[PDB]
């Protein structure tokens, strides 16, 4: 898609992730872990809730009957009414198809952008202590335990602490 | 080296939606924007409503037997039904659809006596077998069939005038009898040339009974055609007639505003609705609807579309 | 050493709506819906005609109130509230169609019918309803035909107008409906009254309705007006035995113009292409919530007080 | 936002910046400086001016009156006119709300994209002589005076001149 | 543009490229080469084909005549018909202008995004063996022959093979 | 160092399109969305059609000579032409435009005999020089001109009644002859006072130029008779009586056009000037169209981009 993350450089989604829309998986010495990112998940849901508030709505305009259901109306004005209603219906059918098509395009791309924005936030945090694998993972060039992994997710990772160790492991 | 991987959720059973670019786009979740299901009921909760059943709105003004329980009333909603009776005696109303729309737009009907009196040479109690009431011959409750008291005798030149004493417009209706033969006409209103004149400030017209053979409708070749006008406050309306006039004993007053539904659906006083059609009520919060282009009230817009799915989640990419 | 990238901000930002957010603060925004009106008719660059107390239909039949408007040219015609069309009580059949046709026109010219009558007919019938120079008068473009001797039969008369022009002419006539049988006998005699009108494309019969009715300006009589178009080269024939109000002049509608119905006073200083009952609309904006009833080249009516269009980025202050 | 710069990795805007929409603040030995980026500011304004040219407009279609202000209209055609006008008004109200909502979304995101594009232009210029601070700043690993800072803003910075000094200061 | 690649950091397009929308040019010891990227070219064409399928289409609604061509119609209902048709025409003219304007904006930006997505795919492949020249090229810091260049285009380049040589040439 | 460069295609001659932001945006390629060209033909392939030529739709119900090949039929499309003949003998139809619109909406016409018989004192074969057929004087095929058999004699008081035996509404038409002199009237229907009465369940009713050298007029009236209902004609002379009533079958598309037929091309959209065959969604030919049509727009051209920004060398 537009931002190249979802159905892009991230191969597939995680069916096993049920407590969030976006999140992290890690591997270190101590083993494996999964966690959802709250901020990114909520930003996406709040934007979709916004669309629904705007679209799931009718006009409060009161319309009366201009055609009788049970009696015959004048043939000439009947033809005018039939022409006008069919014309209005063609406009609303077109507007409905376009609205939903356009919104669906935006929803898919907005969701793609929130994934990319989380990825870029992490890349910038890790600075020179990690490198990108092209599948959405960062290879970290220092011992990163569950506290360190938690500090990346919570946006409190200090790159300067591990820089010396990391730069040596990267150059080898 | 230690790894941290970023990813998004997925689901096994995703939904197909349309985009600008792709007609078959799988997403995690989607919601419908077009209503396809109807309630085959009229949701009349919070509404002072009136089901006319077998009574046609015009029947309320002239007082057909079938309409005896609907001669007066107040309502915010009026329900008209299929094959509703307006005329017991064969005939029609000039500007029928305009009158029907005006009643269906109203929020009630009140009746006012005209006070019309007639000479002893006139019989005001003319009845027919077409309009049965309590098993016996009768006539329209709000009108009187004026005929010569003695068969064959000339109907006398009569003048009746109704003044609108109220502070709102009144709807006056009257009938013109068209007999089927010259013999019938002579028996009822005499041998003279018949002329009925109606005049107000804003309305004026003349009517001549059309005599001539025509088919029987409920075994009657006679016709009573109905006419109507509005009489404004303080204004008078004058009837000059020498026989053939079906004269109003009561005039009508249309009170406030209301919503007119034409439906076959039965009433339900439990559910609430602001949108109605022939087939029932539409309660959806959805913006669009493919039930009928003919709706009344505050309605979702009609579209020529079965389904329009709005995505409520990202692209679904499983393994 | 640091180099930092950034965007501007403002203390007082504006709230706009987006697809996603109802309360989105931006650096700047502009209104797209006009709410303010000018209570004036901006008539600069327009050859206009304020009919004041004269109703458009009055121009064709020649009511006293319309004496200054019997002919003319204009690109814009202004009709007013309570404008007089009929001095003598009565109405026009297809009234709204005729009014719309005049209000659509760019001028009116008059042509003499040339209609002459026998010595047994009085063409100078007048009334107190239509006062002119302090004395009883009648519609300038019509003549009230009555029997010269009271009670006597009105003679069977034929008058025919030929359209000698190269454009359609609008002919109007009246049918008098007296209030009593006694009144009818005095004016057009005891006989049965019939007025026939026939052209190539039009044909009709009219019978005076006699019968008691209320007084309007102390008159129970009614003169109802009828009208048709006579095409170039075609003739229209009036066959009548009394009750016809006959045309002395026919009308010709010239070109095209804009018809305004407004109460607002004229201003010849400002220009406008959009008008409504309440005045003129000069805005460059695409939408408007003043009235759904407008005429000219107009912004579209919307059920919306305000619609703010963002003209700057998100406002994120410190 | 879509591009993650404005109300994203850049914490807030600068009220003190009045001569442009986007620009730079620097710190070096000799002290502090502010400057506006003309190209990025004008690209954003020209795109907004484009929207206004297209939206702030009416049709040149001449409309006549079909309902009289001062006289009574036939009840049946009056009901037809009322139904048609209310239907047309519901269409224009919907189109107006959608146009402005859609344009506002695009304006906000277009402005976000111009910020990100300037950031990416600078990142690529500085090459290996600087690192990202994650908050929209570049830490430059060499003595960069007001001439050097001016050459970054004017897109005439030659990375190869300072590479030796920069690579040594970065590896430490 | 939104994604900053086409009419952005890539100075101009290649008239000499006729077998694709996006692709590569390389220079090495052995000489020069051009090649089209199939996946990115097809992703762009498939999205445009999608728009055409949705837009190049008519309603199946059957309309009858309400105005006679050869006879004169009642002036009042004629004015109502004229008002309704002009109103419907103003709606369709507006919808047409907006649809095409909106789609053209999306097409231009979607095409920009596919260019950027290919650029990002290559950047991530080359990892630490290359640096960005700022004009859409990668300077590769190792002998890269026609096999190596082909492996970048075919997404089968293994960075670990050339890392040692590349890291030495970069630090110098 | 070795370099690998990313790049996009371009063309020398690019196309200008409009965007939300820019009125003059050059792209590699674009396609038109508004049709400007028309075919001055009626594309009638795959359509069971009927070109009435010189026959006016109303002529089909009363049976004018010009309409002899169009008295019955079925069609999905009916084409009416300019200055088409409805009346051979001078006169008009009350509610003419309503009747015309009803026929033009129909998908065919079937005829049913009224079965009307008349006394030996009546001549049903009244003819005129206005309605020529096979070189000889004739009359409307579906009507009969009833006149006194002996010149000057009183036309007898006659009653004719048509019953709708079918399960669909029938359209009955009749004429009233208005002679131009009292002498003419006396010769045809006698010296008595003339009265024609028409009655059904839902219907009841009772100087001029020369046109083709005739001041005489036959004016036509019409009503619908519902299934099972009867319509009764009481007349003492002056009635032009129906020998056949009409039934309008199903639905069809009515075109009023001057364009000639072409049975080779197909179309679903038509106007006065011809057919519109485009796949395009919009059209600036006419706001007056019929069928399944592209929408009319006040726009010469609207170019839809089918390629990226063009940035040439
Ligand atoms: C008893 C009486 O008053 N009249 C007898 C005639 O009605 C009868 O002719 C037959 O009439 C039948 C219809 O009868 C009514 C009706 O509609 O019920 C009887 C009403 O009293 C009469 N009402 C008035 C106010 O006049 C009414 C009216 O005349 C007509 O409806 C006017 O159209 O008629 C039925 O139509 C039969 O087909 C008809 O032959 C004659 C002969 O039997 O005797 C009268 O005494
Ligand atoms: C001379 C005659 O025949 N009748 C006179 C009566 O009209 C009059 O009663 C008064 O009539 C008043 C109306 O008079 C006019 C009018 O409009 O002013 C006089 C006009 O000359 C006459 N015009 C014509 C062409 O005949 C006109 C017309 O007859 C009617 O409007 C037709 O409807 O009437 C008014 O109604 C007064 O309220 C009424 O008392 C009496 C007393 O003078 O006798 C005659 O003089
Ligand atoms: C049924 C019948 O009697 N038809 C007549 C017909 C009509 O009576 C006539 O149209 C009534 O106006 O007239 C026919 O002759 C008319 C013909 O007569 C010439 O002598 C004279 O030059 C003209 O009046 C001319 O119209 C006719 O054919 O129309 C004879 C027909 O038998
Ligand atoms: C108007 O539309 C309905 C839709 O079925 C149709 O039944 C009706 O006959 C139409 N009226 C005319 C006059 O075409
Ligand atoms: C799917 O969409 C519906 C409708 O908006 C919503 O209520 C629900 O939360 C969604 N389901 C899941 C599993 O997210
Ligand atoms: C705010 O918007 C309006 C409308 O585009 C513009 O004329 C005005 O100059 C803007 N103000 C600033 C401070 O940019
Ligand atoms: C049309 O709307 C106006 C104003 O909203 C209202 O006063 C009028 O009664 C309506 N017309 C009809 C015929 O109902
Ligand atoms: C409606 O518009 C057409 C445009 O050609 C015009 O010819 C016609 O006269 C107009 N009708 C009315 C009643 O204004
Ligand atoms: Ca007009």
């Amino acid at each position: 898609g537009l931002f190249g993350a979802i159905a892009g450089f991230i191969e597939n989604g995680w069916e096993g992730m049920v407590d969030g829309w976006y999140g992290f998986r890690h591997q270190n010495a101590q083993g494996t872990g999964q966690a959802a990112d709250y901020k990114s998940t909520q930003a996406a849901i709040d934007q979709i809730t916004g669309k629904l508030n705007r679209i799931i709505k009718k006009t409060n305009t009161e319309f009366e009957s201009i055609e009788s259901e049970f009696s015959e109306i004048d043939h000439q004005i009947g033809n005018v009414i039939n022409w006008t209603k069919d014309s209005i219906t063609d406009i609303w059918t077109y507007q409905a198809e376009l609205l939903v098509a356009m919104e669906n395009q935006h929803t898919i791309d907005m969701a793609d952008s929130e994934m990319l924005n989380l990825y870029e936030r992490v890349r910038k945090q890790l600075r020179q202590n990690a490198e990108e694998d092209g599948k959405g993972c960062f290879e970290i060039y220092h011992a990163c335990d569950d506290s360190c992994m938690e500090s990346i997710r919570n946006n409190t990772y200090d790159h300067s602490q591990y820089r010396e160790e990391a730069l040596l492991n990267r150059l080898n | 080296p230690d790894k941290i991987c970023l990813g998004h959720h997925a689901v096994a059973n995703g939904t197909i939606v349309k985009t600008l670019t792709n007609e078959q786009e799988e997403v995690t979740n989607a919601t419908e924007t077009v209503e396809s299901t109807s309630l085959n009921r009229l949701c009349m909760k919070g509404r002072n409503h009136k089901d006319l059943g077998n009574c046609h709105p015009i029947g309320m003004l002239i007082g057909t037997p079938a309409c005896d329980l609907h001669l007066t009333g107040t309502w915010d909603t009026l329900i008209e039904r299929k094959n509703a009776i307006a005329y017991c005696y064969p005939g029609a109303t000039v500007n029928e659809e305009a009158l029907r729309q005006k009643i269906m737009e109203s929020g009630g009907i009140s009746k006012i006596n005209t006070g019309f009196t007639y000479g002893s040479s006139i019989n005001s109690a003319g009845t027919t077998k077409a309009c049965m009431r309590n098993g016996g011959n009768s006539f329209y409750a709000e009108l009187k069939w004026l005929v010569s008291k003695n068969k064959g005798q000339n109907f006398p030149q009569t003048t009746n005038t109704y003044r609108n004493a109220d502070t709102a417009e009144h709807l006056i209706m009257w009938g013109i009898h068209h007999p089927s033969s010259t013999q019938e006409k002579n028996d009822l209103y005499g041998t003279q040339s018949l002329s009925i004149s109606v005049g107000s400030s804003t309305y004026k017209n003349n009517f001549v009974p059309v005599v001539g053979a025509r088919p029987q409708v409920n075994g009657l070749s006679g016709r009573i055609d109905f006419h109507w006008t509005l009489v404004q406050p303080g204004d008078k309306i004058t009837f000059s007639h020498n026989g053939g006039l079906i004269a109003p004993s009561r005039v009508s007053k249309l009170i406030g505003r209301g919503l007119g539904i034409q439906s076959e659906a039965p009433i339900d006083n439990s559910c609430e609705s602001k949108c109605f059609w022939r087939g029932g009520s539409i309660n959806t919060r959805l913006p669009f609807q493919n039930l009928s282009p003919r709706t009344v009230g505050q309605c979702p817009k009609y579209v020529n579309k079965k389904s329009l799915m709005l995505a409520t989640g990202m692209r679904n990419v499983p393994e």
